[PDB]
């Protein structure tokens, strides 16, 4: 049953790509002040779950949902900017830059590991196809 | 044909009174392999087109799977031909 | 429209006068 | 019967190698998932178990297809192997015990042992075609 | 689904 | 079967008197079938050669 | 066109370049008395918006206007 | 039950 | 248990509290 | 030939990627020319146009066979420069890296298709 490794590692690659994309989106908007609806940008993060249907022992990984990060919104005193609060408290995203950079590095490394898994699995499948010949 | 439809109704009457194969399996396997290869190729062309939602990960993995399936078909053909040559070599 | 899009028209010349004409 | 019995040990060992590598790839995929205990199997004991009693599956049931237009569908299926937990090396706040060094060492070792099984089985099958061929 | 992958073509078409 | 249960009781009397699919499986069974077919071909060839040698006799 | 990560990071680079340009133009005109018409120079600000192409999921940064 | 991977679940969380 | 060995019982959930 | 029809799409995509790579590098090289407009091509439309002729007739041996012999879109400027140069470093650097990546991907896909067609024949 080496074919299931294709599904497992492909799901892992897709999930890590989504995680890296979300981390990069958070990082690129660390300095944002406004959203499309006027709301401040809220740092977002993916949720990882075991991609196993009920009764399946072990599977790959899947992104359940994207959730707003739990952290206080960064308050900035700029009661001159057109966007402000009642007391001039501009709300800026709660992005922790170090966390996002480490997340990007971790996602890249896990991605590369899954690529190696896929490569060696394909090599083994070819060798198995050359069983008796 | 008119006579062909006559034959169809005749076979239906035959079924009334009365009341898949190796070549078929090989044809099914060839169709499955070709369909997988065409699906991978179409997804690759869609990605090269720039259409949203198609990820490079899926393209590359599907190309990998299509290559493995093609190699499986090649091996099956090789053996099958070898077995046919062995059978035809039998002296009667 | 968006900066970085593709259009079939060259951009107008970038003039910056020092005094109002 | 005789040929099936003679080639059964290496074939079953190679199948168990495949399943163990599927498990190890699942462990590698879930290496960054918080709250995932790494799983692994005892190869020798499970190999002897499959040897004495034939391979079995948890479920693997499926919709029956009497007609040629019935829509085919199968529910979840998995081997009858005992998925044991690996002892963690050092603690982690997220709560997973997938230590990457152990995972990659077991992956490479399983890879070489699967290639060894392929080599042995291919050698035996040629060692038989040599006799039959004439 | 809701999130497109990093290696996907610009969602904006 | 009723006759099958008859056969089971017969074997009991005899005892009394005496007292999806992966490449790994696909390739292995494919090879096993090739080997068995080659064995059958060779054995039949030996039998046919022996029969023709017998019939090519001179009495 | 661009891969999603490429677009996001390139938009971030362009937005930061625009903000730096606004800051440099303000620092140059710190002592300007008049413009080309006879009105004082007014400090420019750049407003970052999230270019959420999908619904609330992700997106780079765009600049609506100065 | 999974959870958020990486930075959020590897930083000391609040007590409750 | 020896690290890297195999056991049939899962490891307990680990926690790192700030104040006892 | 049927072999051309199978490999037509990837060959045309590879050639279009090379042409757009040349255009982007020309934009990079002429970054300092005052009055230079940054030009580019819309990859998808040109790929449609190429994917979607009459060799003159040769009556004898002496007769000479027929001799054989894209549209550029201006980039929308982002920042107004004083010398009229609309080339932006960041945008075209990202586009250049992306085009390099896609050229490599096209090479990979075309090589895989040719290698499959080869292992079908080898025996």
């Amino acid at each position: 049953a080496l074919l299931n490794i294709f599904d497992i590692a492909g799901s892992a690659l897709a999930a890590q790509s989504k995680r890296l994309n979300v981390a990069a989106s958070n990082l690129a908007n660390a300095d944002s002040v406004t959203g499309p609806d006027g709301q401040p940008y809220r740092a977002k993060q993916v949720v990882f779950q075991v991609d196993a249907a009920p009764g399946q022992a072990t599977g790959g990984v899947k992104v359940a949902s994207v959730i707003e990060s739990q952290a206080p919104e960064k308050l900035v005193y700029e009661p001159g900017n057109p966007l402000a609060d009642a007391n001039g408290y501009v709300k800026m995203p709660n992005v922790d830059v170090v966390g996002e950079m480490v997340n990007t590095m971790s996602a890249s490394r896990s991605y590369q590991a899954n690529i190696e898994v896929l490569n060696t699995v394909k090599s083994m499948m070819l060798k198995t196809l050359t069983l008796g010949q | 044909a008119i006579q062909g439809i006559e034959g169809v109704i005749s076979q239906l009457q035959a079924t009334a009174m009365a009341a898949v194969s190796f070549a078929g399996q090989l044809h099914a396997a060839l169709d499955r392999i070709s369909d997988r290869q065409a699906a991978a190729r179409v997804q690759a062309e869609k990605f090269t087109l720039g259409e949203p939602g198609i990820a490079l990960n899926d393209v590359m993995a599907d190309m990998q799977k299509a290559s493995v399936s093609m190699q499986m078909g090649i091996q099956v053909r090789n053996k099958l031909v070898a077995a046919y040559q062995e059978v035809m070599s039998m002296q009667v | 429209g968006v900066p970085g899009a593709l259009s079939n028209q060259p951009a107008p010349p970038n003039e910056a006068p020092i005094a109002t004409p | 019967d005789r040929l099936d019995a003679a080639l059964r040990f290496q074939q079953e060992a190679l199948n168990l190698r495949a399943q163990r590598q599927e498990i190890l790839a699942a462990n590698i995929a879930n290496a960054d998932t918080p709250g995932y205990q790494a799983r692994d199997i005892d190869f020798a004991s499970e190999l002897k178990k499959v040897m004495v009693r034939g391979r079995e599956e948890t479920g693997g049931v499926a919709l029956t297809l009497t007609s040629s237009h019935h829509i085919p569908a199968q529910a979840v299926s998995s081997p009858a192997v005992d998925l044991l937990y690996r002892v963690p090396d050092q603690p982690s706040l997220d709560g997973n015990t997938v230590d990457m060094d152990r995972e990659r060492t077991q992956f490479a070792d399983n890879s070489l042992k699967y290639q060894m099984g392929l080599t042995v089985l291919g050698s035996q099958l040629k060692g038989m075609m040599n006799v039959l061929q004439g």
